[PDB]
């Protein structure tokens, strides 16, 4: 069954950076080109009388996802295209004991969710039923591993060369409204051999039973998008990325990348080139309409 | 599968003996690109894809890098930097019947060429002229697919061939290795080595580098391997060159 | 379109030459004009296509020519087997049209 | 190339008739199968065609709405079903082969092979 | 150097080629200097019932070196178990006829 | 593919019989020639095989030491000679074709062509 | 190895379906299991190989399936020519073994 539930920006700062590969480096500044969340970009802030808005978002070239909660409301995500039984979709769900990742032709609900209730005797929250999809078939992939969903959880989702790559970080915070400032790189979580087309995704939330009453009365996260950017990453003595420069952020960051350093000395540096780009395409061919007699060659009676 | 709708099989986390296939007498074509067929068992890959389909004899040459034609352009395209092996054999005794086997289709018309490993299985009417077809075939409006109609009496060029293309991916830990027997790990000596496909010469010592759980090897400022994770013990080893210098 | 053949009936001795005409109410591409022969009790067979090209198995005694709205079929020497009904056929506007046929 | 049609049929007005045509000696789906009618004492009339590869059809406005063409590639056979038969549908029906519309040299503009006529009386 | 092969294998008699002939029978070097001349001999080397006097090597432990001539008939081991000169499962007779 | 065996034979106990099998329609040396026996009222029993390219053989333990298989590629003919014939060797003998052991798709695991049975009475 | 077929005798009308079973004393690769048909006065012919694959010239009325120690042959519709003796055959240990055969 399905339930019909449908009835702001923050600063990304210097977060959303992940280890670009699986190579150990130390005490070195490494320049890499990959899909990263641009520094100081506009990250959309979602908040799912009753009001419910947990929309399907574009995947674009990859997604930066973050949440700040101690209630374990965010349980998973749906990644796909039409998000119905017509095409294959990737379903990632966390629960009490493990993470289940499946690829099937899922017939997803418009407002997919996991039910949770407060057990009056145990005095704790417990799982009830899934209301994510009405049916699933033609399953091609299944994977099960360890669980990972003032507590900031960050994820990066990429879909490159058949691999659905997930990076993650778990950091304690003292913020309520905005994401924290400072630098912390996300580590590879899993490389999934999924091999599917993804253009849209949706967040799976655990909804309290009390919200499912028939009356009109009785879950925040951040989404950014990755871009093809050049980053200068600083690896410390233990091979941890502790800082980074977005080479396209501003003229100083560009200088820092050019000089392969996080510091710049007094002076004037040649860092880039300027060029005006064309806005139109002008085609001027001879104004003739007669066609070339090629057919007369191909359909000749005799060769 | 039909070539217009070729079937891709993903192979991983296994031992790949390619000598069984290469030394077989049962294949008519076995052409490798980017790799020698006799060195395959010494290599490790991060993934192998086995793409299977049926085409007619004359079209077997189109299953290669740098080719053009109805198959190369509209059905199954291989990249110019393809690494892998194209294996084919005559299947006239399997895929042909009296009266013609019309279960094998190929794409005859398309708006543009396919990208490498693109799989187009649409059946939308192809517009050859300037006038919209509106889903109706007729003059200047063609049904994009056609059958081979394989018959047991056809000449070789028109007999069915079963083609399997093994693409070798080299990203990522290698998961598909040849059937090579491992040796004991030796440290504090000048040795040749091969760590999950990573070859070289040098001295292996215990590393004090803080490798993360996902990292398989490291590199110095020269961007060359200077440390590896042993694929069996998960021990981190530093690699230095064997003593050398001018004389 | 209307494809009109003439004469409705043609009669001459074996060994002689016969000319069969087909006229169109509108111009017909030479590529779209064909001639057929139908013997008594038999299905039609193709003789000429593309106005002038002989079909496989057709004797060089048969030839065709023409353009626009005037096409002909020529039998240089008539044999006993040529005394049949001949048709002209046109393609256009995604349709196939036959003349009324003439009997040799 | 051979085209073999079903035997003669006799039907009452209002009845339907299905005439088959089995093809051999060529790639069945490589050609269009056309149907042409010839009433007694009359000339040849084109009815329509079917493209076996997709079972796509086109009909003359004369027969459109009465005739349905189908095919089965597994037995390389084409069928023409003419419904609501009238007394003026008494005719010899032929199946004929022609190239598809994508033929460069306009082989679709004519019919190069014909089956034996099948007489249907109404 | 003279020999008989089947039509489709003529392309293998060249530099940079692979196949049963190029690898196990007659190998030409990548820096080969010379001319490869061939003609149809269907009217000489064929007979009714099949001419089985023309053999080629189908199996070998490794590829030939340029201008190497291997005429041994030792049983080829395809599996891990020694053949001991006896053909059978995973033990093949290395030569085959064109017929 | 055709397999043609010799005619029926009648032998006394202690005698030897040689049954031929002439093959045609395929590359003779490209296949193994197997022999299979069928005693009256009984099922099929595999005797052994010969590989014409090398004249290599293998026999069932039942017949090993009594049966010798030979061949002559110049006439694409296989032979099976069974010595020390006993009364219980009265049977119909067949020659049958199967792929060599190097066949990738295990064509050696079965017999795809059979000759006409040759009756030998002892 | 022992290849045992069942029932020893099978009897049913033409037009109906027959199931023939073959059991092995030990596991048999599906690739090594074949079925044969032997008509009275005739040599055996191959019907099914590789457990399920039809031999050339064999009607699609015949099919096979199975694995391990249990294989079957199915005749979806019996024709007069199907009332013959069927055998199962196994390969292994460099030897070929036939079942006792069953009569339809
Ligand atoms: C031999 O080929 C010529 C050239 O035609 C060209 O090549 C053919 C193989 C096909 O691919 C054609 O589509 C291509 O144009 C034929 O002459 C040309 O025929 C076409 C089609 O009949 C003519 O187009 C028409 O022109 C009239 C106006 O007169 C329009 O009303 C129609 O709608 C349509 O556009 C074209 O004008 C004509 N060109 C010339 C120079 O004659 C030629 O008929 C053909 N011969 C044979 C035996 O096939
Ligand atoms: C996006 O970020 C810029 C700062 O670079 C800010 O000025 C702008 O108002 C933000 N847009 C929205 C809708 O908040
Ligand atoms: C993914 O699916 C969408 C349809 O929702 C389609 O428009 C898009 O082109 C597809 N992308 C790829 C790579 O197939
Ligand atoms: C979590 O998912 C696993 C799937 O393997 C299931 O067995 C387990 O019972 C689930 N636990 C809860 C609390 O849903
Ligand atoms: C309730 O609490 C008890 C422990 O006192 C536990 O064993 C039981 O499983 C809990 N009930 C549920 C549904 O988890
Ligand atoms: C897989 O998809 C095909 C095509 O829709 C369908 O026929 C088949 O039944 C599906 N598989 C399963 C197990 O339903
Ligand atoms: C590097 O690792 C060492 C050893 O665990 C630790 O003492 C040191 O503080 C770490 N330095 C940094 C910057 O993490
Ligand atoms: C096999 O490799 C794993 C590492 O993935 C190791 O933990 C295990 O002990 C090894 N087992 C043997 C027998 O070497």
């Amino acid at each position: 069954q399905c339930v019909n539930l449908t009835t702001a920006y923050t600063n990304s700062f210097t977060r959303g950076v992940y280890y670009p590969d699986k190579v150990f480096r130390s005490s070195v500044l490494h320049s890499t080109q990959d899909l990263f969340l641009p520094f100081f970009s506009n990250v959309t802030w979602f908040h799912a009388t009753k009001r419910f808005d947990n929309p399907v978002l574009p995947f674009n070239d990859g997604v930066y996802f973050a949440s700040t909660e101690k209630s374990n409301i965010i349980r998973g995500w749906i990644f796909g295209t039409t998000l119905d039984s017509k095409t294959q979709s990737l379903l990632i769900v966390n629960n009490a004991t493990n993470v289940v990742i499946k690829v099937c032709e899922f017939q997803f609900c418009n407002d997919p969710f996991l039910g949770v209730y407060y057990h009056k005797n145990n005095k704790s929250w417990m799982e009830s039923e899934f209301r994510v999809y009405s049916s699933a078939n033609n399953c091609t992939f299944e994977y099960v591993s360890q669980p990972f969903l003032k507590n900031l959880r960050e994820f990066v989702f990429k879909n490159i060369d058949g691999y659905f790559k997930i990076y993650s970080k778990h950091t304690p915070i003292n913020l309520v409204r905005d994401l924290p400032q400072g630098f912390s790189a996300l580590e590879p979580l899993v490389d999934l051999p999924i091999g599917i087309n993804i253009t849209r995704f949706q967040t799976l939330l655990a909804l309290h039973r009390s919200y499912l009453t028939p009356g009109d009365s009785s879950a925040a996260y951040y989404v950014g998008y990755l871009q093809p950017r050049t980053f200068l990453l600083k690896y410390n003595e233990n091979g941890t990325i502790t800082d980074a420069v977005d080479c396209a952020l501003d003229p100083l960051s560009e200088t820092k990348c050019t000089l392969k350093s996080f510091t710049v000395e007094k002076g004037i540096y040649q860092t880039s080139n300027f060029r005006v780009q064309p806005t139109e395409s002008i085609v001027r061919f001879p104004n003739i309409t007669n066609l070339c007699p090629f057919g007369e060659v191909f359909n000749a009676t005799r060769f | 599968a039909s070539v217009y709708a070729w079937n891709r099989k993903r192979i991983s986390n296994c031992v790949a003996d390619y000598s069984v296939l290469y030394n077989s007498a049962s294949f008519s074509t076995f052409k490798c690109y980017g790799v020698s067929p006799t060195k395959l068992n010494d290599l490790c890959f991060t993934n192998v894809y086995a793409d299977s389909f049926v085409i007619r004899g004359d079209e077997v040459r189109q299953i290669a890098p740098g080719q053009t034609g109805k198959i190369a352009d509209y059905n199954y395209k291989l990249p110019d930097d393809f690494t892998g092996c194209v294996i084919a054999w005559n299947s006239n005794n399997l895929d042909s019947k009296v009266g013609g086997n019309y279960n094998y289709l190929y794409r005859l018309f398309r708006k543009s060429n396919l990208k490498p490993f693109e799989r187009d299985i649409s059946t939308e009417i192809y517009q050859a002229g300037s006038t919209p077809c509106n889903g109706v075939e007729g003059f200047n409006c063609y049904f994009p697919l056609q059958s081979y109609g394989f018959q047991p009496t056809n000449g070789v060029g028109y007999q069915p061939y079963r083609v399997v293309v093994l693409s070798f991916e080299l990203l990522a830990p290698a998961t598909v290795c040849g059937p090579k027997k491992s040796t004991n790990l030796v440290k504090n000596k000048c040795v040749n080595f091969n760590f999950n496909g990573l070859t070289g010469t040098g001295v292996l010592t215990e590393s004090n580098k803080k490798f993360l759980p996902f990292q398989q090897f490291g590199r110095d400022i020269a961007d060359t391997t200077d440390a590896v994770r042993d694929p069996q013990t998960l021990e981190i080893l530093d690699i230095t060159p064997c003593s050398f210098g001018g004389v | 379109i209307v494809m009109m053949q003439s004469p409705g009936t043609l009669s001459l001795s074996p060994g002689e030459r016969a000319t069969l005409s087909c006229r169109a109410s509108q111009s017909v591409s030479s590529s779209y004009l064909a001639w057929y022969q139908q013997k008594p009790g038999q299905a039609p067979r193709l003789l000429i296509y593309g106005a002038s090209s002989r079909a496989t198995g057709i004797p060089d005694r048969f030839s065709g020519s023409g353009s626009g709205t005037d096409f002909t079929l020529t039998i240089s020497r008539l044999e006993p087997e040529d005394f049949a009904v001949y048709y002209c056929q046109q393609y256009g506007s995604s349709a196939w049209t036959f003349g009324q046929g003439t009997k040799v | 190339v051979q085209l073999v049609q079903s035997g003669a049929e006799v039907k009452k007005p209002g009845a339907s008739v299905k005439v088959s045509c089995k093809a051999s000696g060529y790639t069945f789906t490589g050609y269009y199968m056309h149907w042409v009618r010839q009433a007694p004492g009359q000339g040849l009339e084109w009815m329509g065609w079917i493209n076996p590869i997709s079972s796509g059809t086109s009909y003359a406005q004369t027969f459109q709405g009465r005739v349905t063409m189908t095919s089965d590639t597994s037995i390389t056979t084409a069928y023409m079903e003419l419904s609501r038969l009238r007394s003026d549908d008494t005719a010899v029906y032929y199946c004929a082969r022609a190239a598809p519309f994508y033929d460069f040299w306009s082989g679709y503009s004519y019919f190069d092979y014909w089956g034996q006529g099948t007489l249907v009386t109404v």
